[PDB]
């Protein structure tokens, strides 16, 4: 415990998890929706993954 | 190589591999028993396979 | 190379002398009894090495 | 039996890079997730070739072969659609990579990174903080030749470390730094620093070379010694008069056929197991190919 | 059953004529005779299989 | 799905040619073009395998590779008829070669070029002014032991040449005369102590072979003398023990290393384009063979 030339400057990042409130008023965007569908892919031996 | 068997002519090969078949990734392979004669054996099941043969390929 | 895969059961007919055991070579390994059920392979578990998780 | 990737930008395309990206329309970059929704991130080559990070060359083929291959369909300014490249189909790919080489009908394809260049390859997306990096493909007979090039850079970059030698550097790079083609030669961007996995392959195929080279048939020795001197051929014009040393030395007992038959018989086992070690990489069928409407049918 | 395809095609002639759909290959069986005191009967139904390739000729099991 | 191929010829062919032909109904035929209709003057070998020039071993084995395969099913006094072979399909083959080798269930089937004679993998068309030529296939195992050998007989041929004190022909074809496989034994036929260097399919495959074994000890010790490094595969010092004493004391400065780059470069070339050749190309699997019907349920 003998002191080298030089000092350090330590960096170190930390998380909080904080739970917010969000506030959108009233008509802020308008979307347009289009049809759904289903669509079969990867037959394999025993399973059809739709 | 080194216990019992340093070198000769045929005796040069370790072994091969070959592939059984093709199954989907992320599942398959449980683990489960094979119940026989009172006593049980610890065994693989994979899913959904698919076989397919190919050749011995020398691993040396 | 005188030992040559040949793939899962999926039939065996049970005979005194000569047995009659049916394969799936190079295709779905599907069972062919009446009422259906899926078929899957087994390999004892002290042979099979997971060689992802190995690796990992 | 419904092979289809809608990849949805986070962010509007300027207009400059919409028309760069039609300009690829029909070629092929591999995506991470064989999903029907994804994100731009895993959609290039870009995350394992970085600017900040030095290019790996065979990191990259082993991305290549775990990843899914798609062919790209259609662009617009909030997504990209393709078509998943599955084992049991056949597709319609076009010739759209920059460092051109012209395709043969009825040929096989090669898919490897972007060897010949890091600009070459990439559509740099500045809208959305990310570069597209795409794969060059070629055809199979130089697509070899290429992997070669690069590999045998690894060894011969190390073995000269520092050289004042006029001869070292300047052949090692007139030799390995470029491929011809017709009426043509294209420079290989070569890694200034041999990186690892390139070195831990080429030490593999030692392995290889360290049992093939006790099993030689000497048969095959004594015929190359009496063509280098009493005949003229092309292919022993390599050796000049002058003859190696080292057959010489290793050669000397009579040849006996019984033993160079089971040299043969155990070496030939090397063979067909070493031609894996060079495929490293996705291959592709071609059975239809237009010079002008630069089209193949891949399979 | 009785459609030309490899695979049937429910409804007779009814929604025939596709032939190409999710690619799906029958599987190609095999057969062997074994000698039964070789196999014992009680095998899991799916274990892998693997023929030693004798060398007698115009042999039967 | 649409497989059959009509091949229309331009003249009627004599009622002997439908008797030889007919013989040949159940076997393997590459074909040209995967179209519909086709001509005459492309289903045979005679295009790679001809009387005027003269053959190779590696000619032809580049060209099943790519080609098209086919089966024929019928024959008429003006047509034949195929059906292609396809990924996906199952199908019943005969074997009608004129060197016969057994098959066997659930094997391996390789479709090998001609190394017998023309003879036996020839039928003339003098009706159209052609000669159709039929691939041979063998099984994998027996076609490997047939490859090596042929291969051996010309290299132990054109030495004998040289110095009649090198080898003893007679213990020559005692050795490399017959193949064995599974009990049953087959008394091959060898080409005719060719003489000069050029005229026979195997002397290419021997060159590039025994160029390939003189180079060999010389550029895989440059490899481990160059590959050590701090940390590198384990089993590296293990098998450099191996190599012979004479090949370790090898001197790498006797090489300039544009020389020495030269004559590596060029192995390298010849050693990858021999690994994929000894895999015998494409190959058919069997999955039953009934040797009264000659037929095999194949895919």
């Amino acid at each position: 415990k003998i002191h080298p030339g030089v000092a350090m400057t330590v960096v170190r990042t930390d998380e909080i998890l904080s739970e917010n409130i969000l506030f959108s008023s009233r008509a802020s965007t308008s979307m347009f929706i289009g049809t759904p569908n289903v669509s079969r892919r990867e037959a394999r031996v025993d399973a059809v993954t739709f | 190589y080194a216990v019992v068997q340093p070198l000769h002519i045929e005796e040069l090969t370790f072994g091969a591999v070959a592939c059984l078949g093709t199954f989907s990734a992320t599942d398959g392979w449980r683990r489960s028993a094979f119940n026989y004669r009172g006593s049980s054996l610890p065994v693989v099941e994979i899913d959904s396979f698919y076989s397919n043969v190919s050749d011995w390929e020398v691993i040396l | 190379n005188f030992i040559t895969p040949v793939g899962p059961l999926v039939e065996n007919i049970k005979s005194t002398y000569l047995n009659k055991i049916t394969t799936v070579v190079h295709g779905p390994v599907v069972s062919k009894a009446i009422p259906r059920s899926t078929v899957k392979v087994t390999v004892p578990q002290e042979a099979f090495v997971d060689l992802d998780a190995w690796l990992s | 039996m419904d092979l289809k990737v809608v990849v949805s930008l986070s962010s509007r395309l300027y207009t400059d890079e919409i028309a760069k990206m039609q300009q690829r329309i029909g070629c092929i970059l591999p995506l991470a997730s064989t999903h029907g929704t994804q994100n731009v991130q895993g959609l290039g080559l870009g995350q394992v070739y970085s600017l900040e990070t030095v290019p790996d060359y065979v990191s990259m083929y082993n991305y290549l072969s775990d990843c899914t291959l798609a062919v790209l369909d259609e662009v617009s300014v909030d997504s990209l659609i393709l078509t998943k490249i599955v084992p049991g189909q056949t597709y319609a790919i076009k010739n759209k990579y920059q460092p051109f080489f012209q395709w043969h009908g009825t040929g096989s394809l090669s898919v490897m990174p972007p060897v010949f260049g890091r600009e070459h390859a990439t559509v740099k997306l500045e809208s959305n903080d990310v570069d597209i990096v795409f794969p060059m493909v070629l055809p199979t007979p130089i697509a070899e030749e290429v992997l070669q090039k690069i590999l045998l850079f690894n060894v011969y970059s190390r073995v000269v470390m520092q050289a004042p030698g006029n001869a070292d550097m300047l052949d090692v790079h007139m030799h390995l730094g470029s491929v011809s083609y017709l009426g043509h030669h294209y420079e290989l961007a070569l890694p200034e620093v041999p990186g690892p996995l390139g070195l831990a392959l080429l030490d593999n195929l030692s392995l290889y070379f360290c049992i093939m080279v006790t099993l030689l048939p000497r048969a095959s020795m004594r015929l190359v010694r009496g063509l280098i001197r009493h005949e003229h051929h092309d292919l022993l014009n390599l050796f000049q008069e002058m003859v190696p040393d080292e057959i010489a030395r290793i050669d000397l007992d009579d040849l006996s056929v019984a033993d160079d038959l089971s040299r043969m018989r155990v070496m030939m086992t090397y063979l067909q197991s070493l031609a894996s070690l060079f495929n490293l990489g996705p291959r592709l069928a071609t059975a239809a190919y237009s010079q002008e409407t630069l089209t193949a049918t891949c399979w | 059953l009785l459609a030309p395809g490899e695979v049937a095609v429910a409804g007779g002639g009814s929604g025939g004529g596709s032939f190409s759909w999710s690619g799906w290959r029958p599987p190609v069986f095999g057969d062997f005779l074994i000698h039964a005191s070789s196999f014992n009967n009680a095998e899991a139904t799916g274990t892998p299989l693997f023929q030693f390739k004798q060398s007698d000729p115009f042999s039967g099991v």
